[PDB]
This record gives structure tokens, sequence and C-alpha cells, in this order.
């Protein structure tokens, strides 16, 4: 009564779940899970080859490979890659072991094992929009006028509608962020070959 | 836990790389100096909150 | 041969009559209008 | 028949640009993807115990 109030504006303290345990283990999921893709995804024959080909590799029988025989081996394996990116990649992992001459196998394979991952979320986004686009043309299959000027361009709040279904469920503010990023020309629309080119550049 | 190799590689086999205790102890265990192979593969992990 | 080109010429007819079809489609959608609002996000992962 | 031969050549010449544009585009995506199954394992033994002299 009286409109005695009171709305409270819930901030979210960062005091809820405090990880407890420091120092030994408890990442160990992650990369598990990452490892279950090659424990999942791959066949054990590329295992096995890779296995064997560091083994040929590992010149001293150490498990390790150097800079330089590192990019032997992802040469070898058809990777083409920027020479930046993988220095920074196996100075963490040297960094991850201080007191070897080179990375571990399972760090020295992590480096594009991030990459997998990477490279499948361009994948899955890729096929996800190949299908937006498939049906944006049954959606104008109906719809006779639509001229083919308008060959590319399906409504941005549908770009919206559809970003959290296809590929992964992509979150309300991350919809909100892009599309803001994007900035489109206040015409309710974006061109979609535009916003594949930008997401594909970043 | 005279488990030895066998019981401490049917461990490993979620726990090598699991992450979720704080404090593991084996003592008085006899585990093998072979086996202590799978404890290696525990260490030279990077994820680490045990 | 000369079968298969006097349909083939019917081909080239029928399909300036089919532009003519498209002449009239660009024709049918000017500005109507009403706001298919809410939903349509369900998209189930099986694909093709 | 040769000049269909010709013809059928400039043909394949055409698909096969085509292909070379398609690995354009696949190139960047397929850019080792998929970079593989763990390795090196348990090595323990203390094998060198070969002759004395």
């Amino acid at each position: 009564m009286d409109n005695t109030g009171k709305l409270e504006k819930q901030l979210v303290t960062l005091n809820d779940g405090l990880p407890k345990k420091p120092a030994k283990e408890i990442i160990e999921e992650l990369k598990h899970h990452l490892y279950q893709d090659f424990q999942k995804f791959f066949s054990e024959e590329k295992k096995q080859q890779y296995q064997n080909n560091f083994a040929l590799f590992d010149r001293d029988n150490d498990k390790y490979i150097n800079l330089s025989e590192l990019k032997e081996l992802l040469t070898s394996v058809n990777i083409t890659f920027p020479d930046d990116e993988l220095e920074e990649l196996y100075n963490e992992f040297c960094l991850t072991s201080p007191e070897a001459d080179g990375i571990n196998e399972d760090a020295v394979f992590i480096i594009v094992s991030k990459k997998i991952r990477d490279n499948d979320k361009d994948e899955q986004l890729t096929q996800a929009f190949k299908l937006v686009e498939k049906a944006v043309n049954d959606e104008l299959a109906k719809t006779p006028n639509e001229t083919k000027e308008q060959e590319g361009y399906i409504r941005v709040e549908q770009f919206k509608e559809l970003l959290m279904t296809l590929g992964n469920r992509w979150s309300e503010e991350q919809a909100n962020e892009f599309l803001k990023d994007i900035n489109p020309k206040s015409d309710e629309r974006i061109n979609y070959l535009d916003v594949v080119k930008k997401l594909m550049k970043r | 836990n005279e488990f030895g190799t066998e019981g401490l590689m049917q461990l490993a086999a979620g726990l090598c790389m699991n992450s979720v205790l704080e404090k593991l102890s084996l003592n008085y265990c006899a585990i093998t100096a072979e086996g202590s192979k799978y404890i290696q593969q525990i260490l030279s992990f990077v994820n680490t909150n045990l | 041969e000369e079968e298969f080109r006097l349909k083939k010429e019917q081909w080239e007819i029928q399909e300036r009559r089919k532009k003519e079809a498209a002449r009239c489609i660009l024709h049918f959608l000017m500005a109507r209008k009403e706001k298919s609002k809410k939903k349509k996000k369900k998209k189930g992962k099986k694909k093709k | 028949e040769r000049q269909e031969l010709e013809e059928a050549d400039r043909k394949q010449q055409e698909e096969l640009d085509q292909i070379r544009l398609d690995n354009a585009i696949k190139l960047i995506q397929i850019e080792y993807q998929e970079w593989k199954d763990a390795g090196g394992g348990k090595k323990k033994r203390k094998k060198g115990k070969k002759k004395k002299k």
C-alpha cells in the first residue's frame, strides 16, 4: 500500500561457485573431453600413423620435438599455418614444460587440437548458413514478387531467429551484440555474404 | 590396498586424467615402478586443479 | 536431329513463356505486410 | 570425331577449372581441421643389458 516499493537491482556478485581445489588436475576434464573427439571423432588408423610417424620424428626417443622438428611434423601431415601463431603456441607449450627441450606429445598435438574445434566451428556455421540460404530460397518460392535483386537478403530479425538453433545455441546477448556491431543501415536487414566474409575474416 | 600395477591402471582408466578430487593417497600399496608411467601421464597434463 | 531441333526450338519458346511467367511473378507482393511475427526457431539438428 | 574430341577436351578443361576454383574455396576451410589421436606411450624398462665386454 502507498506504493511503498520496492524493486531491487539484483547484481550477481562474484561470490558463488568458487572452485576449491588449487593446482593438480581439476581442469583435466576439459582436454579429456577434447581427447574424446580423437577419443571419438577419429579412427585409430590416424592415431597409429601419427604414433609411428612421430617415433620416426623422435630421433632421440625423447617423446619431444623442437621448433624445427615440430614444424617438420606439421608439414609432413600437410599443415599450412603462419609462422607466428604456431610459434606462440609452441612457446606456451614449452612453458608448460619448462625443464624439457620442447613439448610433450600430448601438449604438442594439443597445438592443433585447439584448431580442430576452431575450424569445426567455422564448418558448422557455414553448413548452417547454407541451410539458411536453402530455407530463404524455399520461402521465396512461395513469394513470387521478390525479384533477383533480393537474392542474398532475408530478414535480419530472422538471422537472429535462426542463429540460436543452427550449429550451436547462440546467446541472446551474443546475437544482439553481433547485430549491433554489424550496424545494419536501419533497413531491418543486412547482406548475408558480407557478414559471412566478416565472420570468416576476423 | 595391494592392488599393484593392475589396480593403479584400473584407477587411471578415468582417474589418470580425472579432474575431481583434492587429495589422493595410495601409501603402503607397493605400487610397482613400471605402473608409475601412468602417473607420468597425470603430471604431463597442463590442466591442474587438484 | 530435325525432331530434336524442333523440340529444342519449342524449348526456347517455352523458356520465353516461362520468362513472361516470371515477369508476372515479380508482380505479386508489392507491400504486404502483416508481420508473421513470433517464432519459427525449432529446426531439429537432424539435417540433410 | 576429332573436332568433337577437341570439344570434349575443352569441356574437360572447363570442368578442371571449376574444380580448381572449388579447390581454392576449400583450401582455407580444410587447412588441417583435425590434428589427430594420442601417440607415444609407456616406455619403462632399463632394456640395455647386452654383452659385458
